Parts: structure tokens; C-alpha cells; sequence
RNA sequence: GAGUCGUCUCGGGCGAGAGCCCAUAUCGACCCCGAGGCUUGCUACCUCGCUGUCGGCUCUUCCCAUCCUGGCCCUGCAGC
RNA sequence: UAGAAGCAGCCAUCCUUUAAAGAGUGCGUAACAGCUCACCCGUCGAGGUCCGGGGCCCCGAAAAUGGACGGGGCUCAAGC
């Protein structure tokens, strides 16, 4: 099990992303927008030491080392968030009634969900943009977290739990996440 | 295990054969290679591995300079799934044998292809299906002949140093033709204090002596 | 239709110490340890 | 196939099985069971056992490429022992034993089918097939 | 009524076993450990210069280990 | 047994050869085919995965006027 005792990690940043700290809060600014996050752990200093952002605490514990690596991964997703967007594709597939998925406002509305005269809805955050092209639907946007939430909110609304789950199966599902979610 | 148990056992192995070569045995499965593997065994040689025994050349150099030394094999050559091939076959026989058995290649889409990828003309021997639709999309003529899907004419789809894409690879696969044309590469061949490489094995010295 | 739906919905595990659909890599709810637990769906599976 | 058109079984002591050969039909040479006729004689041994082989049914220039089941090692040892079964009830009877000369005759012809590199190595394969039957 | 908790009520752990096959869709023995004060009983602490019984009626408070309504999960959940 | 061709089931579970192979882990097929694992070498270029005692803290934990640590309030302590 991990041989740390400093504990100190180092996070590699290019010259194409600059990062500036002011307290225990990290802001990452690159070509395409910027994104700020708050990393909230107590007793840990996050600071920029030259070209590298370093996350450290003097007293190592098993719990602190997990938190340090999670924060380090968050900066990396932010880095590849501020260079280029993340794309998840979802497909709408249906059991009987053609099903019309359009974005009206800052919510996606789905109508003709099993012949329904009522909406199913899922929230679409401003950092994420949702475009519908036929019955492929693409959730796209700056940050991996924003993109992950927006896409998943769409699947859960349409989610079948009200009847049989092997025979009633109409709804829009996560065809791409970055593999094929999710099985046992 | 322990170091220099293995290197020693290999040290001994190397002296026994006149010709010791390093080849990349990572390119090929497994029925093709295995029928060749068997064939080598009958014709006086064997193939071997273990994790770190294609390095520690210093003991091998000390053991002799006619096997695998550091003399010309300066760099300690350990490639991803390389093996060491010991044989009686002279480097020129060894080289030629190797160029002929090499095929079929695996499918690994997204590689840069070391050799040309072609589509031929003729029947696939597969029935009407989405396979006619794919061929048309690439702009490869087709027709139904034999009640089967047929190509009306070939064309060379990609060159060396060009990637096979997954869409392209998938078409090569549906056809049941490999997208890749890699097989066993010889990194280098050693015999009796001289290193043979494909450029060495290719020319012959006496042809220059004879003209001049 | 079919293999999209049954994945997001159905490709998970259940723990018969909690009576709730938990992650598949989990052997617990979030805590309840192990007894000797097994699927979820039986007869057709 | 899933009623056995490509996949076909031919007997090593009898000829024209009804189940693969009747549904698949069509002239492949002149019949499905043209190839069949060729196979049964060559593979034939004491035991009439089911020898997997393949045909490819294409009606349309009467095209086929076929494999030739060269008789298996299992089938060959039946002939030498004199039993067309291993045991009449799985693993409660005699699997038999071969004298030294008979195992070598089998290996000799088998060599080419086997992965081997000497003729001793082959004979160890055949003797081992003998011991575990049932 | 207090004390008490054998009796009673209820829970948890282990899982023999049947459910075509598959312990847990469902049902669940042997055994072991708690909780409650709602049955029964034990206690003789409190009252014999009286603290009047039960049931109904009427009128009201509180509690959940929840019958229904709301929101949820599984299934040996096709639908119903 | 039509098929049991690793994969209805029963028992055996042997031998040669190695990036690599279990008379085969699961899927799949009427049974095959096909998809795939353990496994291995190698890249990432490290200290790696374990198991076993102890202390503590969590889960296990459902009750009837508002009752609880004496009360307030207290989480680098006013806690152990």
C-alpha cells in the first residue's frame, strides 16, 4: 500500500494553461473560458509552485492521500476542459410511439413519451449546450462534471420503473459516456 | 525467481547455436505462428522469453563476443513482447523464411499501417446485406452477382504510413481481410561476431567486388 | 431499444440486506457487510 | 445452422446421416452427400463414431471448399484396444491399456496432425488419450 | 401504579431445507442474542380514619413496530 | 445423443509445444461456430498486494404531557 509520508503530489500543467491560487481555491483559465472550483478539505495547502500545481499536507494520513489524488484529477479534467469540450452522445429509442425530443428553453422537453400529453424534463446547465440532430442527441460543454450531470439527468427522467423493464423500454439512454455504461 | 540464474541458462543456450536472432513475436497470433513454431522445433532451433533476460548483456559479452554481446548490440534490446530465436539456419535463410511467414496479420484498428491496404474485385461470397451499402459509401462500385455481393472493380484504399480508421478497418474485416499487414519483425540477427540487419542481408558484397 | 434500456436501468446489483439497487462493484448497500447474498433476477436471468 | 447446414457430422463406419445432410441438401458436386461418401471411407475405423468435418453450401456455381477429417486419435485407439467405447458407464470400467508397439503405429500416421517435433512425443499424446475415457 | 419480565409481543444474527434447476421471487426448521411493557404471573413497596370496579356512551391528548393516501426499490415483475 | 463438439448431464482432467492455453470462468448456440477471461510479456517504471491481533468510532437501535449529559451549551473541545 502506497509509500507516501511527505505527502506531496505534483500535477503537470502545460504553458497553454495557467493556473493561479488565492487561498484554498483554484481557478484554471485557458483558451476556452475559465472554470473555478473550491477544493474543501481541511489542513491541506494547495498552491502553485512554478509550472506545477502541488497539493500537499505535512502529516500524511490514508484519508488525506485519497483527497489529494481526487483534487489532482479535478485539475486535469479542468485543463482538458478549458482546451476543448467533452461530448457524450445519447440515443432515443422507442417501443411504439415516435417520440419527439426537442430543447425548448433551458430545459429539454420530451413529448409523445408513450403517447403522453405531458412533459418529461431534464435540466440543462448554461455551460452545457444540448443539440438534437434527428434521434441522436449530443450533450456537449466545457467541463466533464457539467457534461456528466446534464447527460445523466436526461436518462433518469425517462427511466422506466413504473412497469416491466424488459418489455417497456422506450426512453433516451446513454449510448456514449466514454465507453458503454453500465453492466454487471 | 532470481537474476543471473536465467541469464546464465540463456548464456549457455546461445553458445550452442551458431545464429542467435531477436524478433518481435508480439505481432502474430497463434495458429499461424504456432504451426511455424512447431516447424522451427523440428528444424533445429527454439524460441524463448522471460521478462528481463534480453538485458544483462554484460554477462553475455563476458561469456563470449560471438553470441549476443554488447559489441554491436550496444543498446540492450527489450521490446514489448520480443523473443529470442536460436537456430542453425544461416542469416540469409533465416531472413528469407521470415519474410515469407508473416501473415495473416491481426486486426488492431487505429494503427498506422506499415504496408498498402487494397480492396480487390470479385465476389465476397456473402449475401445481400448492409455490406453492399458500405462499399458504395467509400465509392467502390458493386453489383449483385451469384446472388451474392460482388465488387465490380478494385482500388487501393490507403498507402504506407497511413492509418487505418475504424470505419475502414471494419470494412476490411466484413470482407474478412486483415486491415494490418504487420508480422514478425527481426530487430537484429547476430552470427559469429557480425550483426546482420535487413539492409546487410539484402545486399551482397561480392556483387560489388565482381563489377569493379 | 432493448440493450440500451437494460443496462442503465437493469445492469446493476441488488443487496438482499437493504432491498435497494446499489452499484455492481459493491457487495453492500453502503454498509451492511456480507451474509451470503446473490442476485436480483432469477428463473429468467 | 441452427439445424446444421455448414456443420455436418459423418460416421466412421456408416454413411449418409439423416439429420445434417437431409435439411442442407443442394448439389455441391452433385449432392450434399457426394462429399459425405468420400469422407466415410477414408476416416473409417472399427468404431463408427461421429467425426466432425465441414462443407460450405452454396448452390449457385456448386461451390464448396471442404476439409478432410483425417481419422482422430480417439477413434484410432478403439481399433487397437478392440473396444468401440471407453467405458460402458462413465469411469466404472476398463479404459484398456495398449502394448508398446501399437501406440507407436498410431503416432506415426498422427504426426502430421499433432504438434510434435519427435515421434516419442507423439506416442505420449496417444497413450494419454486412452487413459481418460468414460 | 411502582418493581419485575419467566409468560406475552416484536426484532436481529446464522442458514438446515423446497422452490423443475437455483437457500433468499417466495417460504424458512435447529440454535443463539436483544428491545418493549400491550397478555399472564411473580413482588408485598404504596392505600384498609375509602386511591370506588368492568363495559358502553361522550370528549380529548400522545406514540409507531404504518391499514389507507404521497414518494420510492425488487420480483419466479407480459398486461391486468 | 440428431448434436453434448470447453458450455443438457456423468466421470475422467491426461500428453507435446510456448508472447499464450484451463480436456476450460461467464456469455452465446437446439448442440457448434463466435465474444471473452484467468494467464503471460512488456510498457506505466513502483515498493507492491495481502492476511492477523489490538484500541476507538460507525452500523445493528421501534413508544406513548417537553425531557434530558444536573441545565445552558460545547466538535483544533468545555470530548476520550
Amino acid at each position: 500500500m502506497p509509500v507516501d509520508a511527505w505527502i506531496r503530489e505534483e500535477v503537470e500543467i502545460p504553458e497553454g494553461v495557467e493556473v493561479t491560487v488565492e487561498g484554498y481555491k483554484v481557478k484554471v483559465k485557458g483558451p476556452k473560458g475559465e472554470l473555478e472550483r473550491e477544493f474543501f478539505w481541511p489542513g491541506i495547502q494547495i498552491f502553485t509552485e512554478d509550472g506545477n500545481v502541488v497539493i500537499y499536507k505535512d502529516f500524511p494520513r490514508r484519508k488525506d492521500v485519497a483527497i489529494a489524488r481526487t483534487f489532482a484529477a479535478h485539475i486535469r479534467n479542468m485543463i482538458k476542459g478549458v482546451t476543448e469540450g467533452f461530448t457524450y452522445k445519447l440515443k432515443v429509442v422507442y417501443s411504439h410511439f415516435p417520440i419527439s425530443v426537442k430543447v425548448q428553453g433551458d430545459e429539454v422537453i420530451i413529448e409523445n413519451f408513450l403517447g403522453e400529453k405531458a412533459p418529461r424534463k431534464a435540466k440543462i446547465l448554461p455551460g452545457v449546450t444540448v443539440k438534437v440532430r434527428g434521434q441522436e442527441i449530443i450533450v456537449e460543454g466545457i467541463d466533464k462534471e457539467a457534461v456528466g450531470q446534464t447527460a445523466a439527468n436526461i436518462e433518469q427522467a425517462t427511466r422506466i420503473t413504473k412497469w416491466d423493464r424488459r418489455i417497456f423500454q422506450d426512453g433516451i439512454y446513454i449510448v456514449e459516456k466514454a465507453g458503454k455504461p453500465i453492466t454487471f | 525467481e532470481w537474476k543471473k540464474k536465467e541469464v546464465e541458462e540463456l548464456a549457455n543456450l546461445i553458445k550452442s547455436y551458431p545464429v542467435v536472432a531477436l524478433v518481435d513475436v508480439s505481432s502474430m497470433p497463434a495458429y499461424p505462428l504456432s504451426q511455424m513454431r512447431r516447424l522451427i522445433r523440428e528444424n533445429n532451433g527454439l524460441l524463448r522469453v522471460s521478462r528481463n533476460t534480453l538485458i544483462e548483456l554484460a554477462i553475455k559479452k563476458v561469456a563470449q563476443e560471438l553470441g549476443k554481446p554488447e559489441l554491436e548490440k550496444l543498446i540492450n534490446y527489450i521490446e514489448g513482447g520480443a523473443g529470442i530465436l536460436v537456430t542453425t539456419m544461416n542469416p540469409f535463410k533465416l531472413y528469407k523464411f521470415l519474410q515469407q511467414n508473416r501473415q495473416p496479420a491481426p486486426a488492431k484498428p487505429g494503427a498506422k499501417v506499415p504496408k498498402d491496404v487494397v480492396i480487390p474485385a470479385g465476389p465476397t461470397s456473402l449475401a445481400p446485406g448492409p455490406i453492399v451499402g458500405q462499399m458504395q459509401a467509400m465509392g467502390i462500385p458493386a453489383r449483385i452477382e451469384r446472388g451474392k455481393v460482388t465488387i465490380q472493380k478494385d482500388t487501393v484504399v490507403l498507402k504506407a504510413g497511413e492509418e487505418i480508421t475504424p470505419e475502414l478497418a471494419n470494412i476490411l474485416n466484413a470482407l474478412g481481410i486483415q486491415p494490418l499487414e504487420v508480422g514478425l519483425d527481426l530487430l537484429a540477427v547476430y552470427e559469429d561476431g557480425i550483426i546482420y540487419t535487413p539492409d546487410v542481408l539484402a545486399i551482397d558484397e561480392s556483387e560489388y567486388i565482381n563489377m569493379l | 431499444r432493448f440493450p440500451e434500456a437494460e443496462a442503465r436501468i437493469f445492469k446493476k446489483y441488488v443487496c438482499l440486506r437493504c432491498g435497494a439497487t446499489n452499484p455492481w462493484g459493491a457487495k453492500k448497500c453502503r454498509k451492511c457487510g456480507y451474509k451470503r447474498l446473490r442476485p436480483k433476477a432469477k428463473e429468467p436471468r | 445452422m441452427p439445424k446444421q447446414v455448414v456443420e455436418v457430422l459423418v460416421e466412421g463406419g456408416k454413411a449418409t446421416p439423416g439429420p445434417p445432410l437431409g435439411p442442407a441438401i443442394g448439389p455441391l458436386g452433385l449432392n450434399v452427400k457426394q462429399v459425405v461418401d468420400k469422407i466415410n471411407e477414408a476416416t473409417k475405423d472399427f468404431a463408427g463414431m461421429q467425426v466432425p468435418v465441414k462443407i460450405i453450401v452454396d448452390p449457385v456455381t456448386k461451390q464448396f471448399e471442404i476439409e478432410v477429417g483425417v481419422p482422430p486419435t480417439s477413434q484410432l485407439i478403439k481399433k487397437e484396444l478392440g473396444l468401440e467405447k471407453g467405458s460402458g458407464e462413465p469411469k466404472h470400467n476398463i479404459v484398456g491399456n495398449l502394448t508398446m508397439e501399437q501406440v507407436i503405429k498410431i503416432a506415426k500416421m498422427k504426426k502430421d496432425q499433432m504438434l510434435a517435433l519427435t515421434l516419442k512425443a507423439a506416442a505420449k499424446e496417444v497413450i494419454g488419450t486412452a487413459l481418460s475415457m468414460g
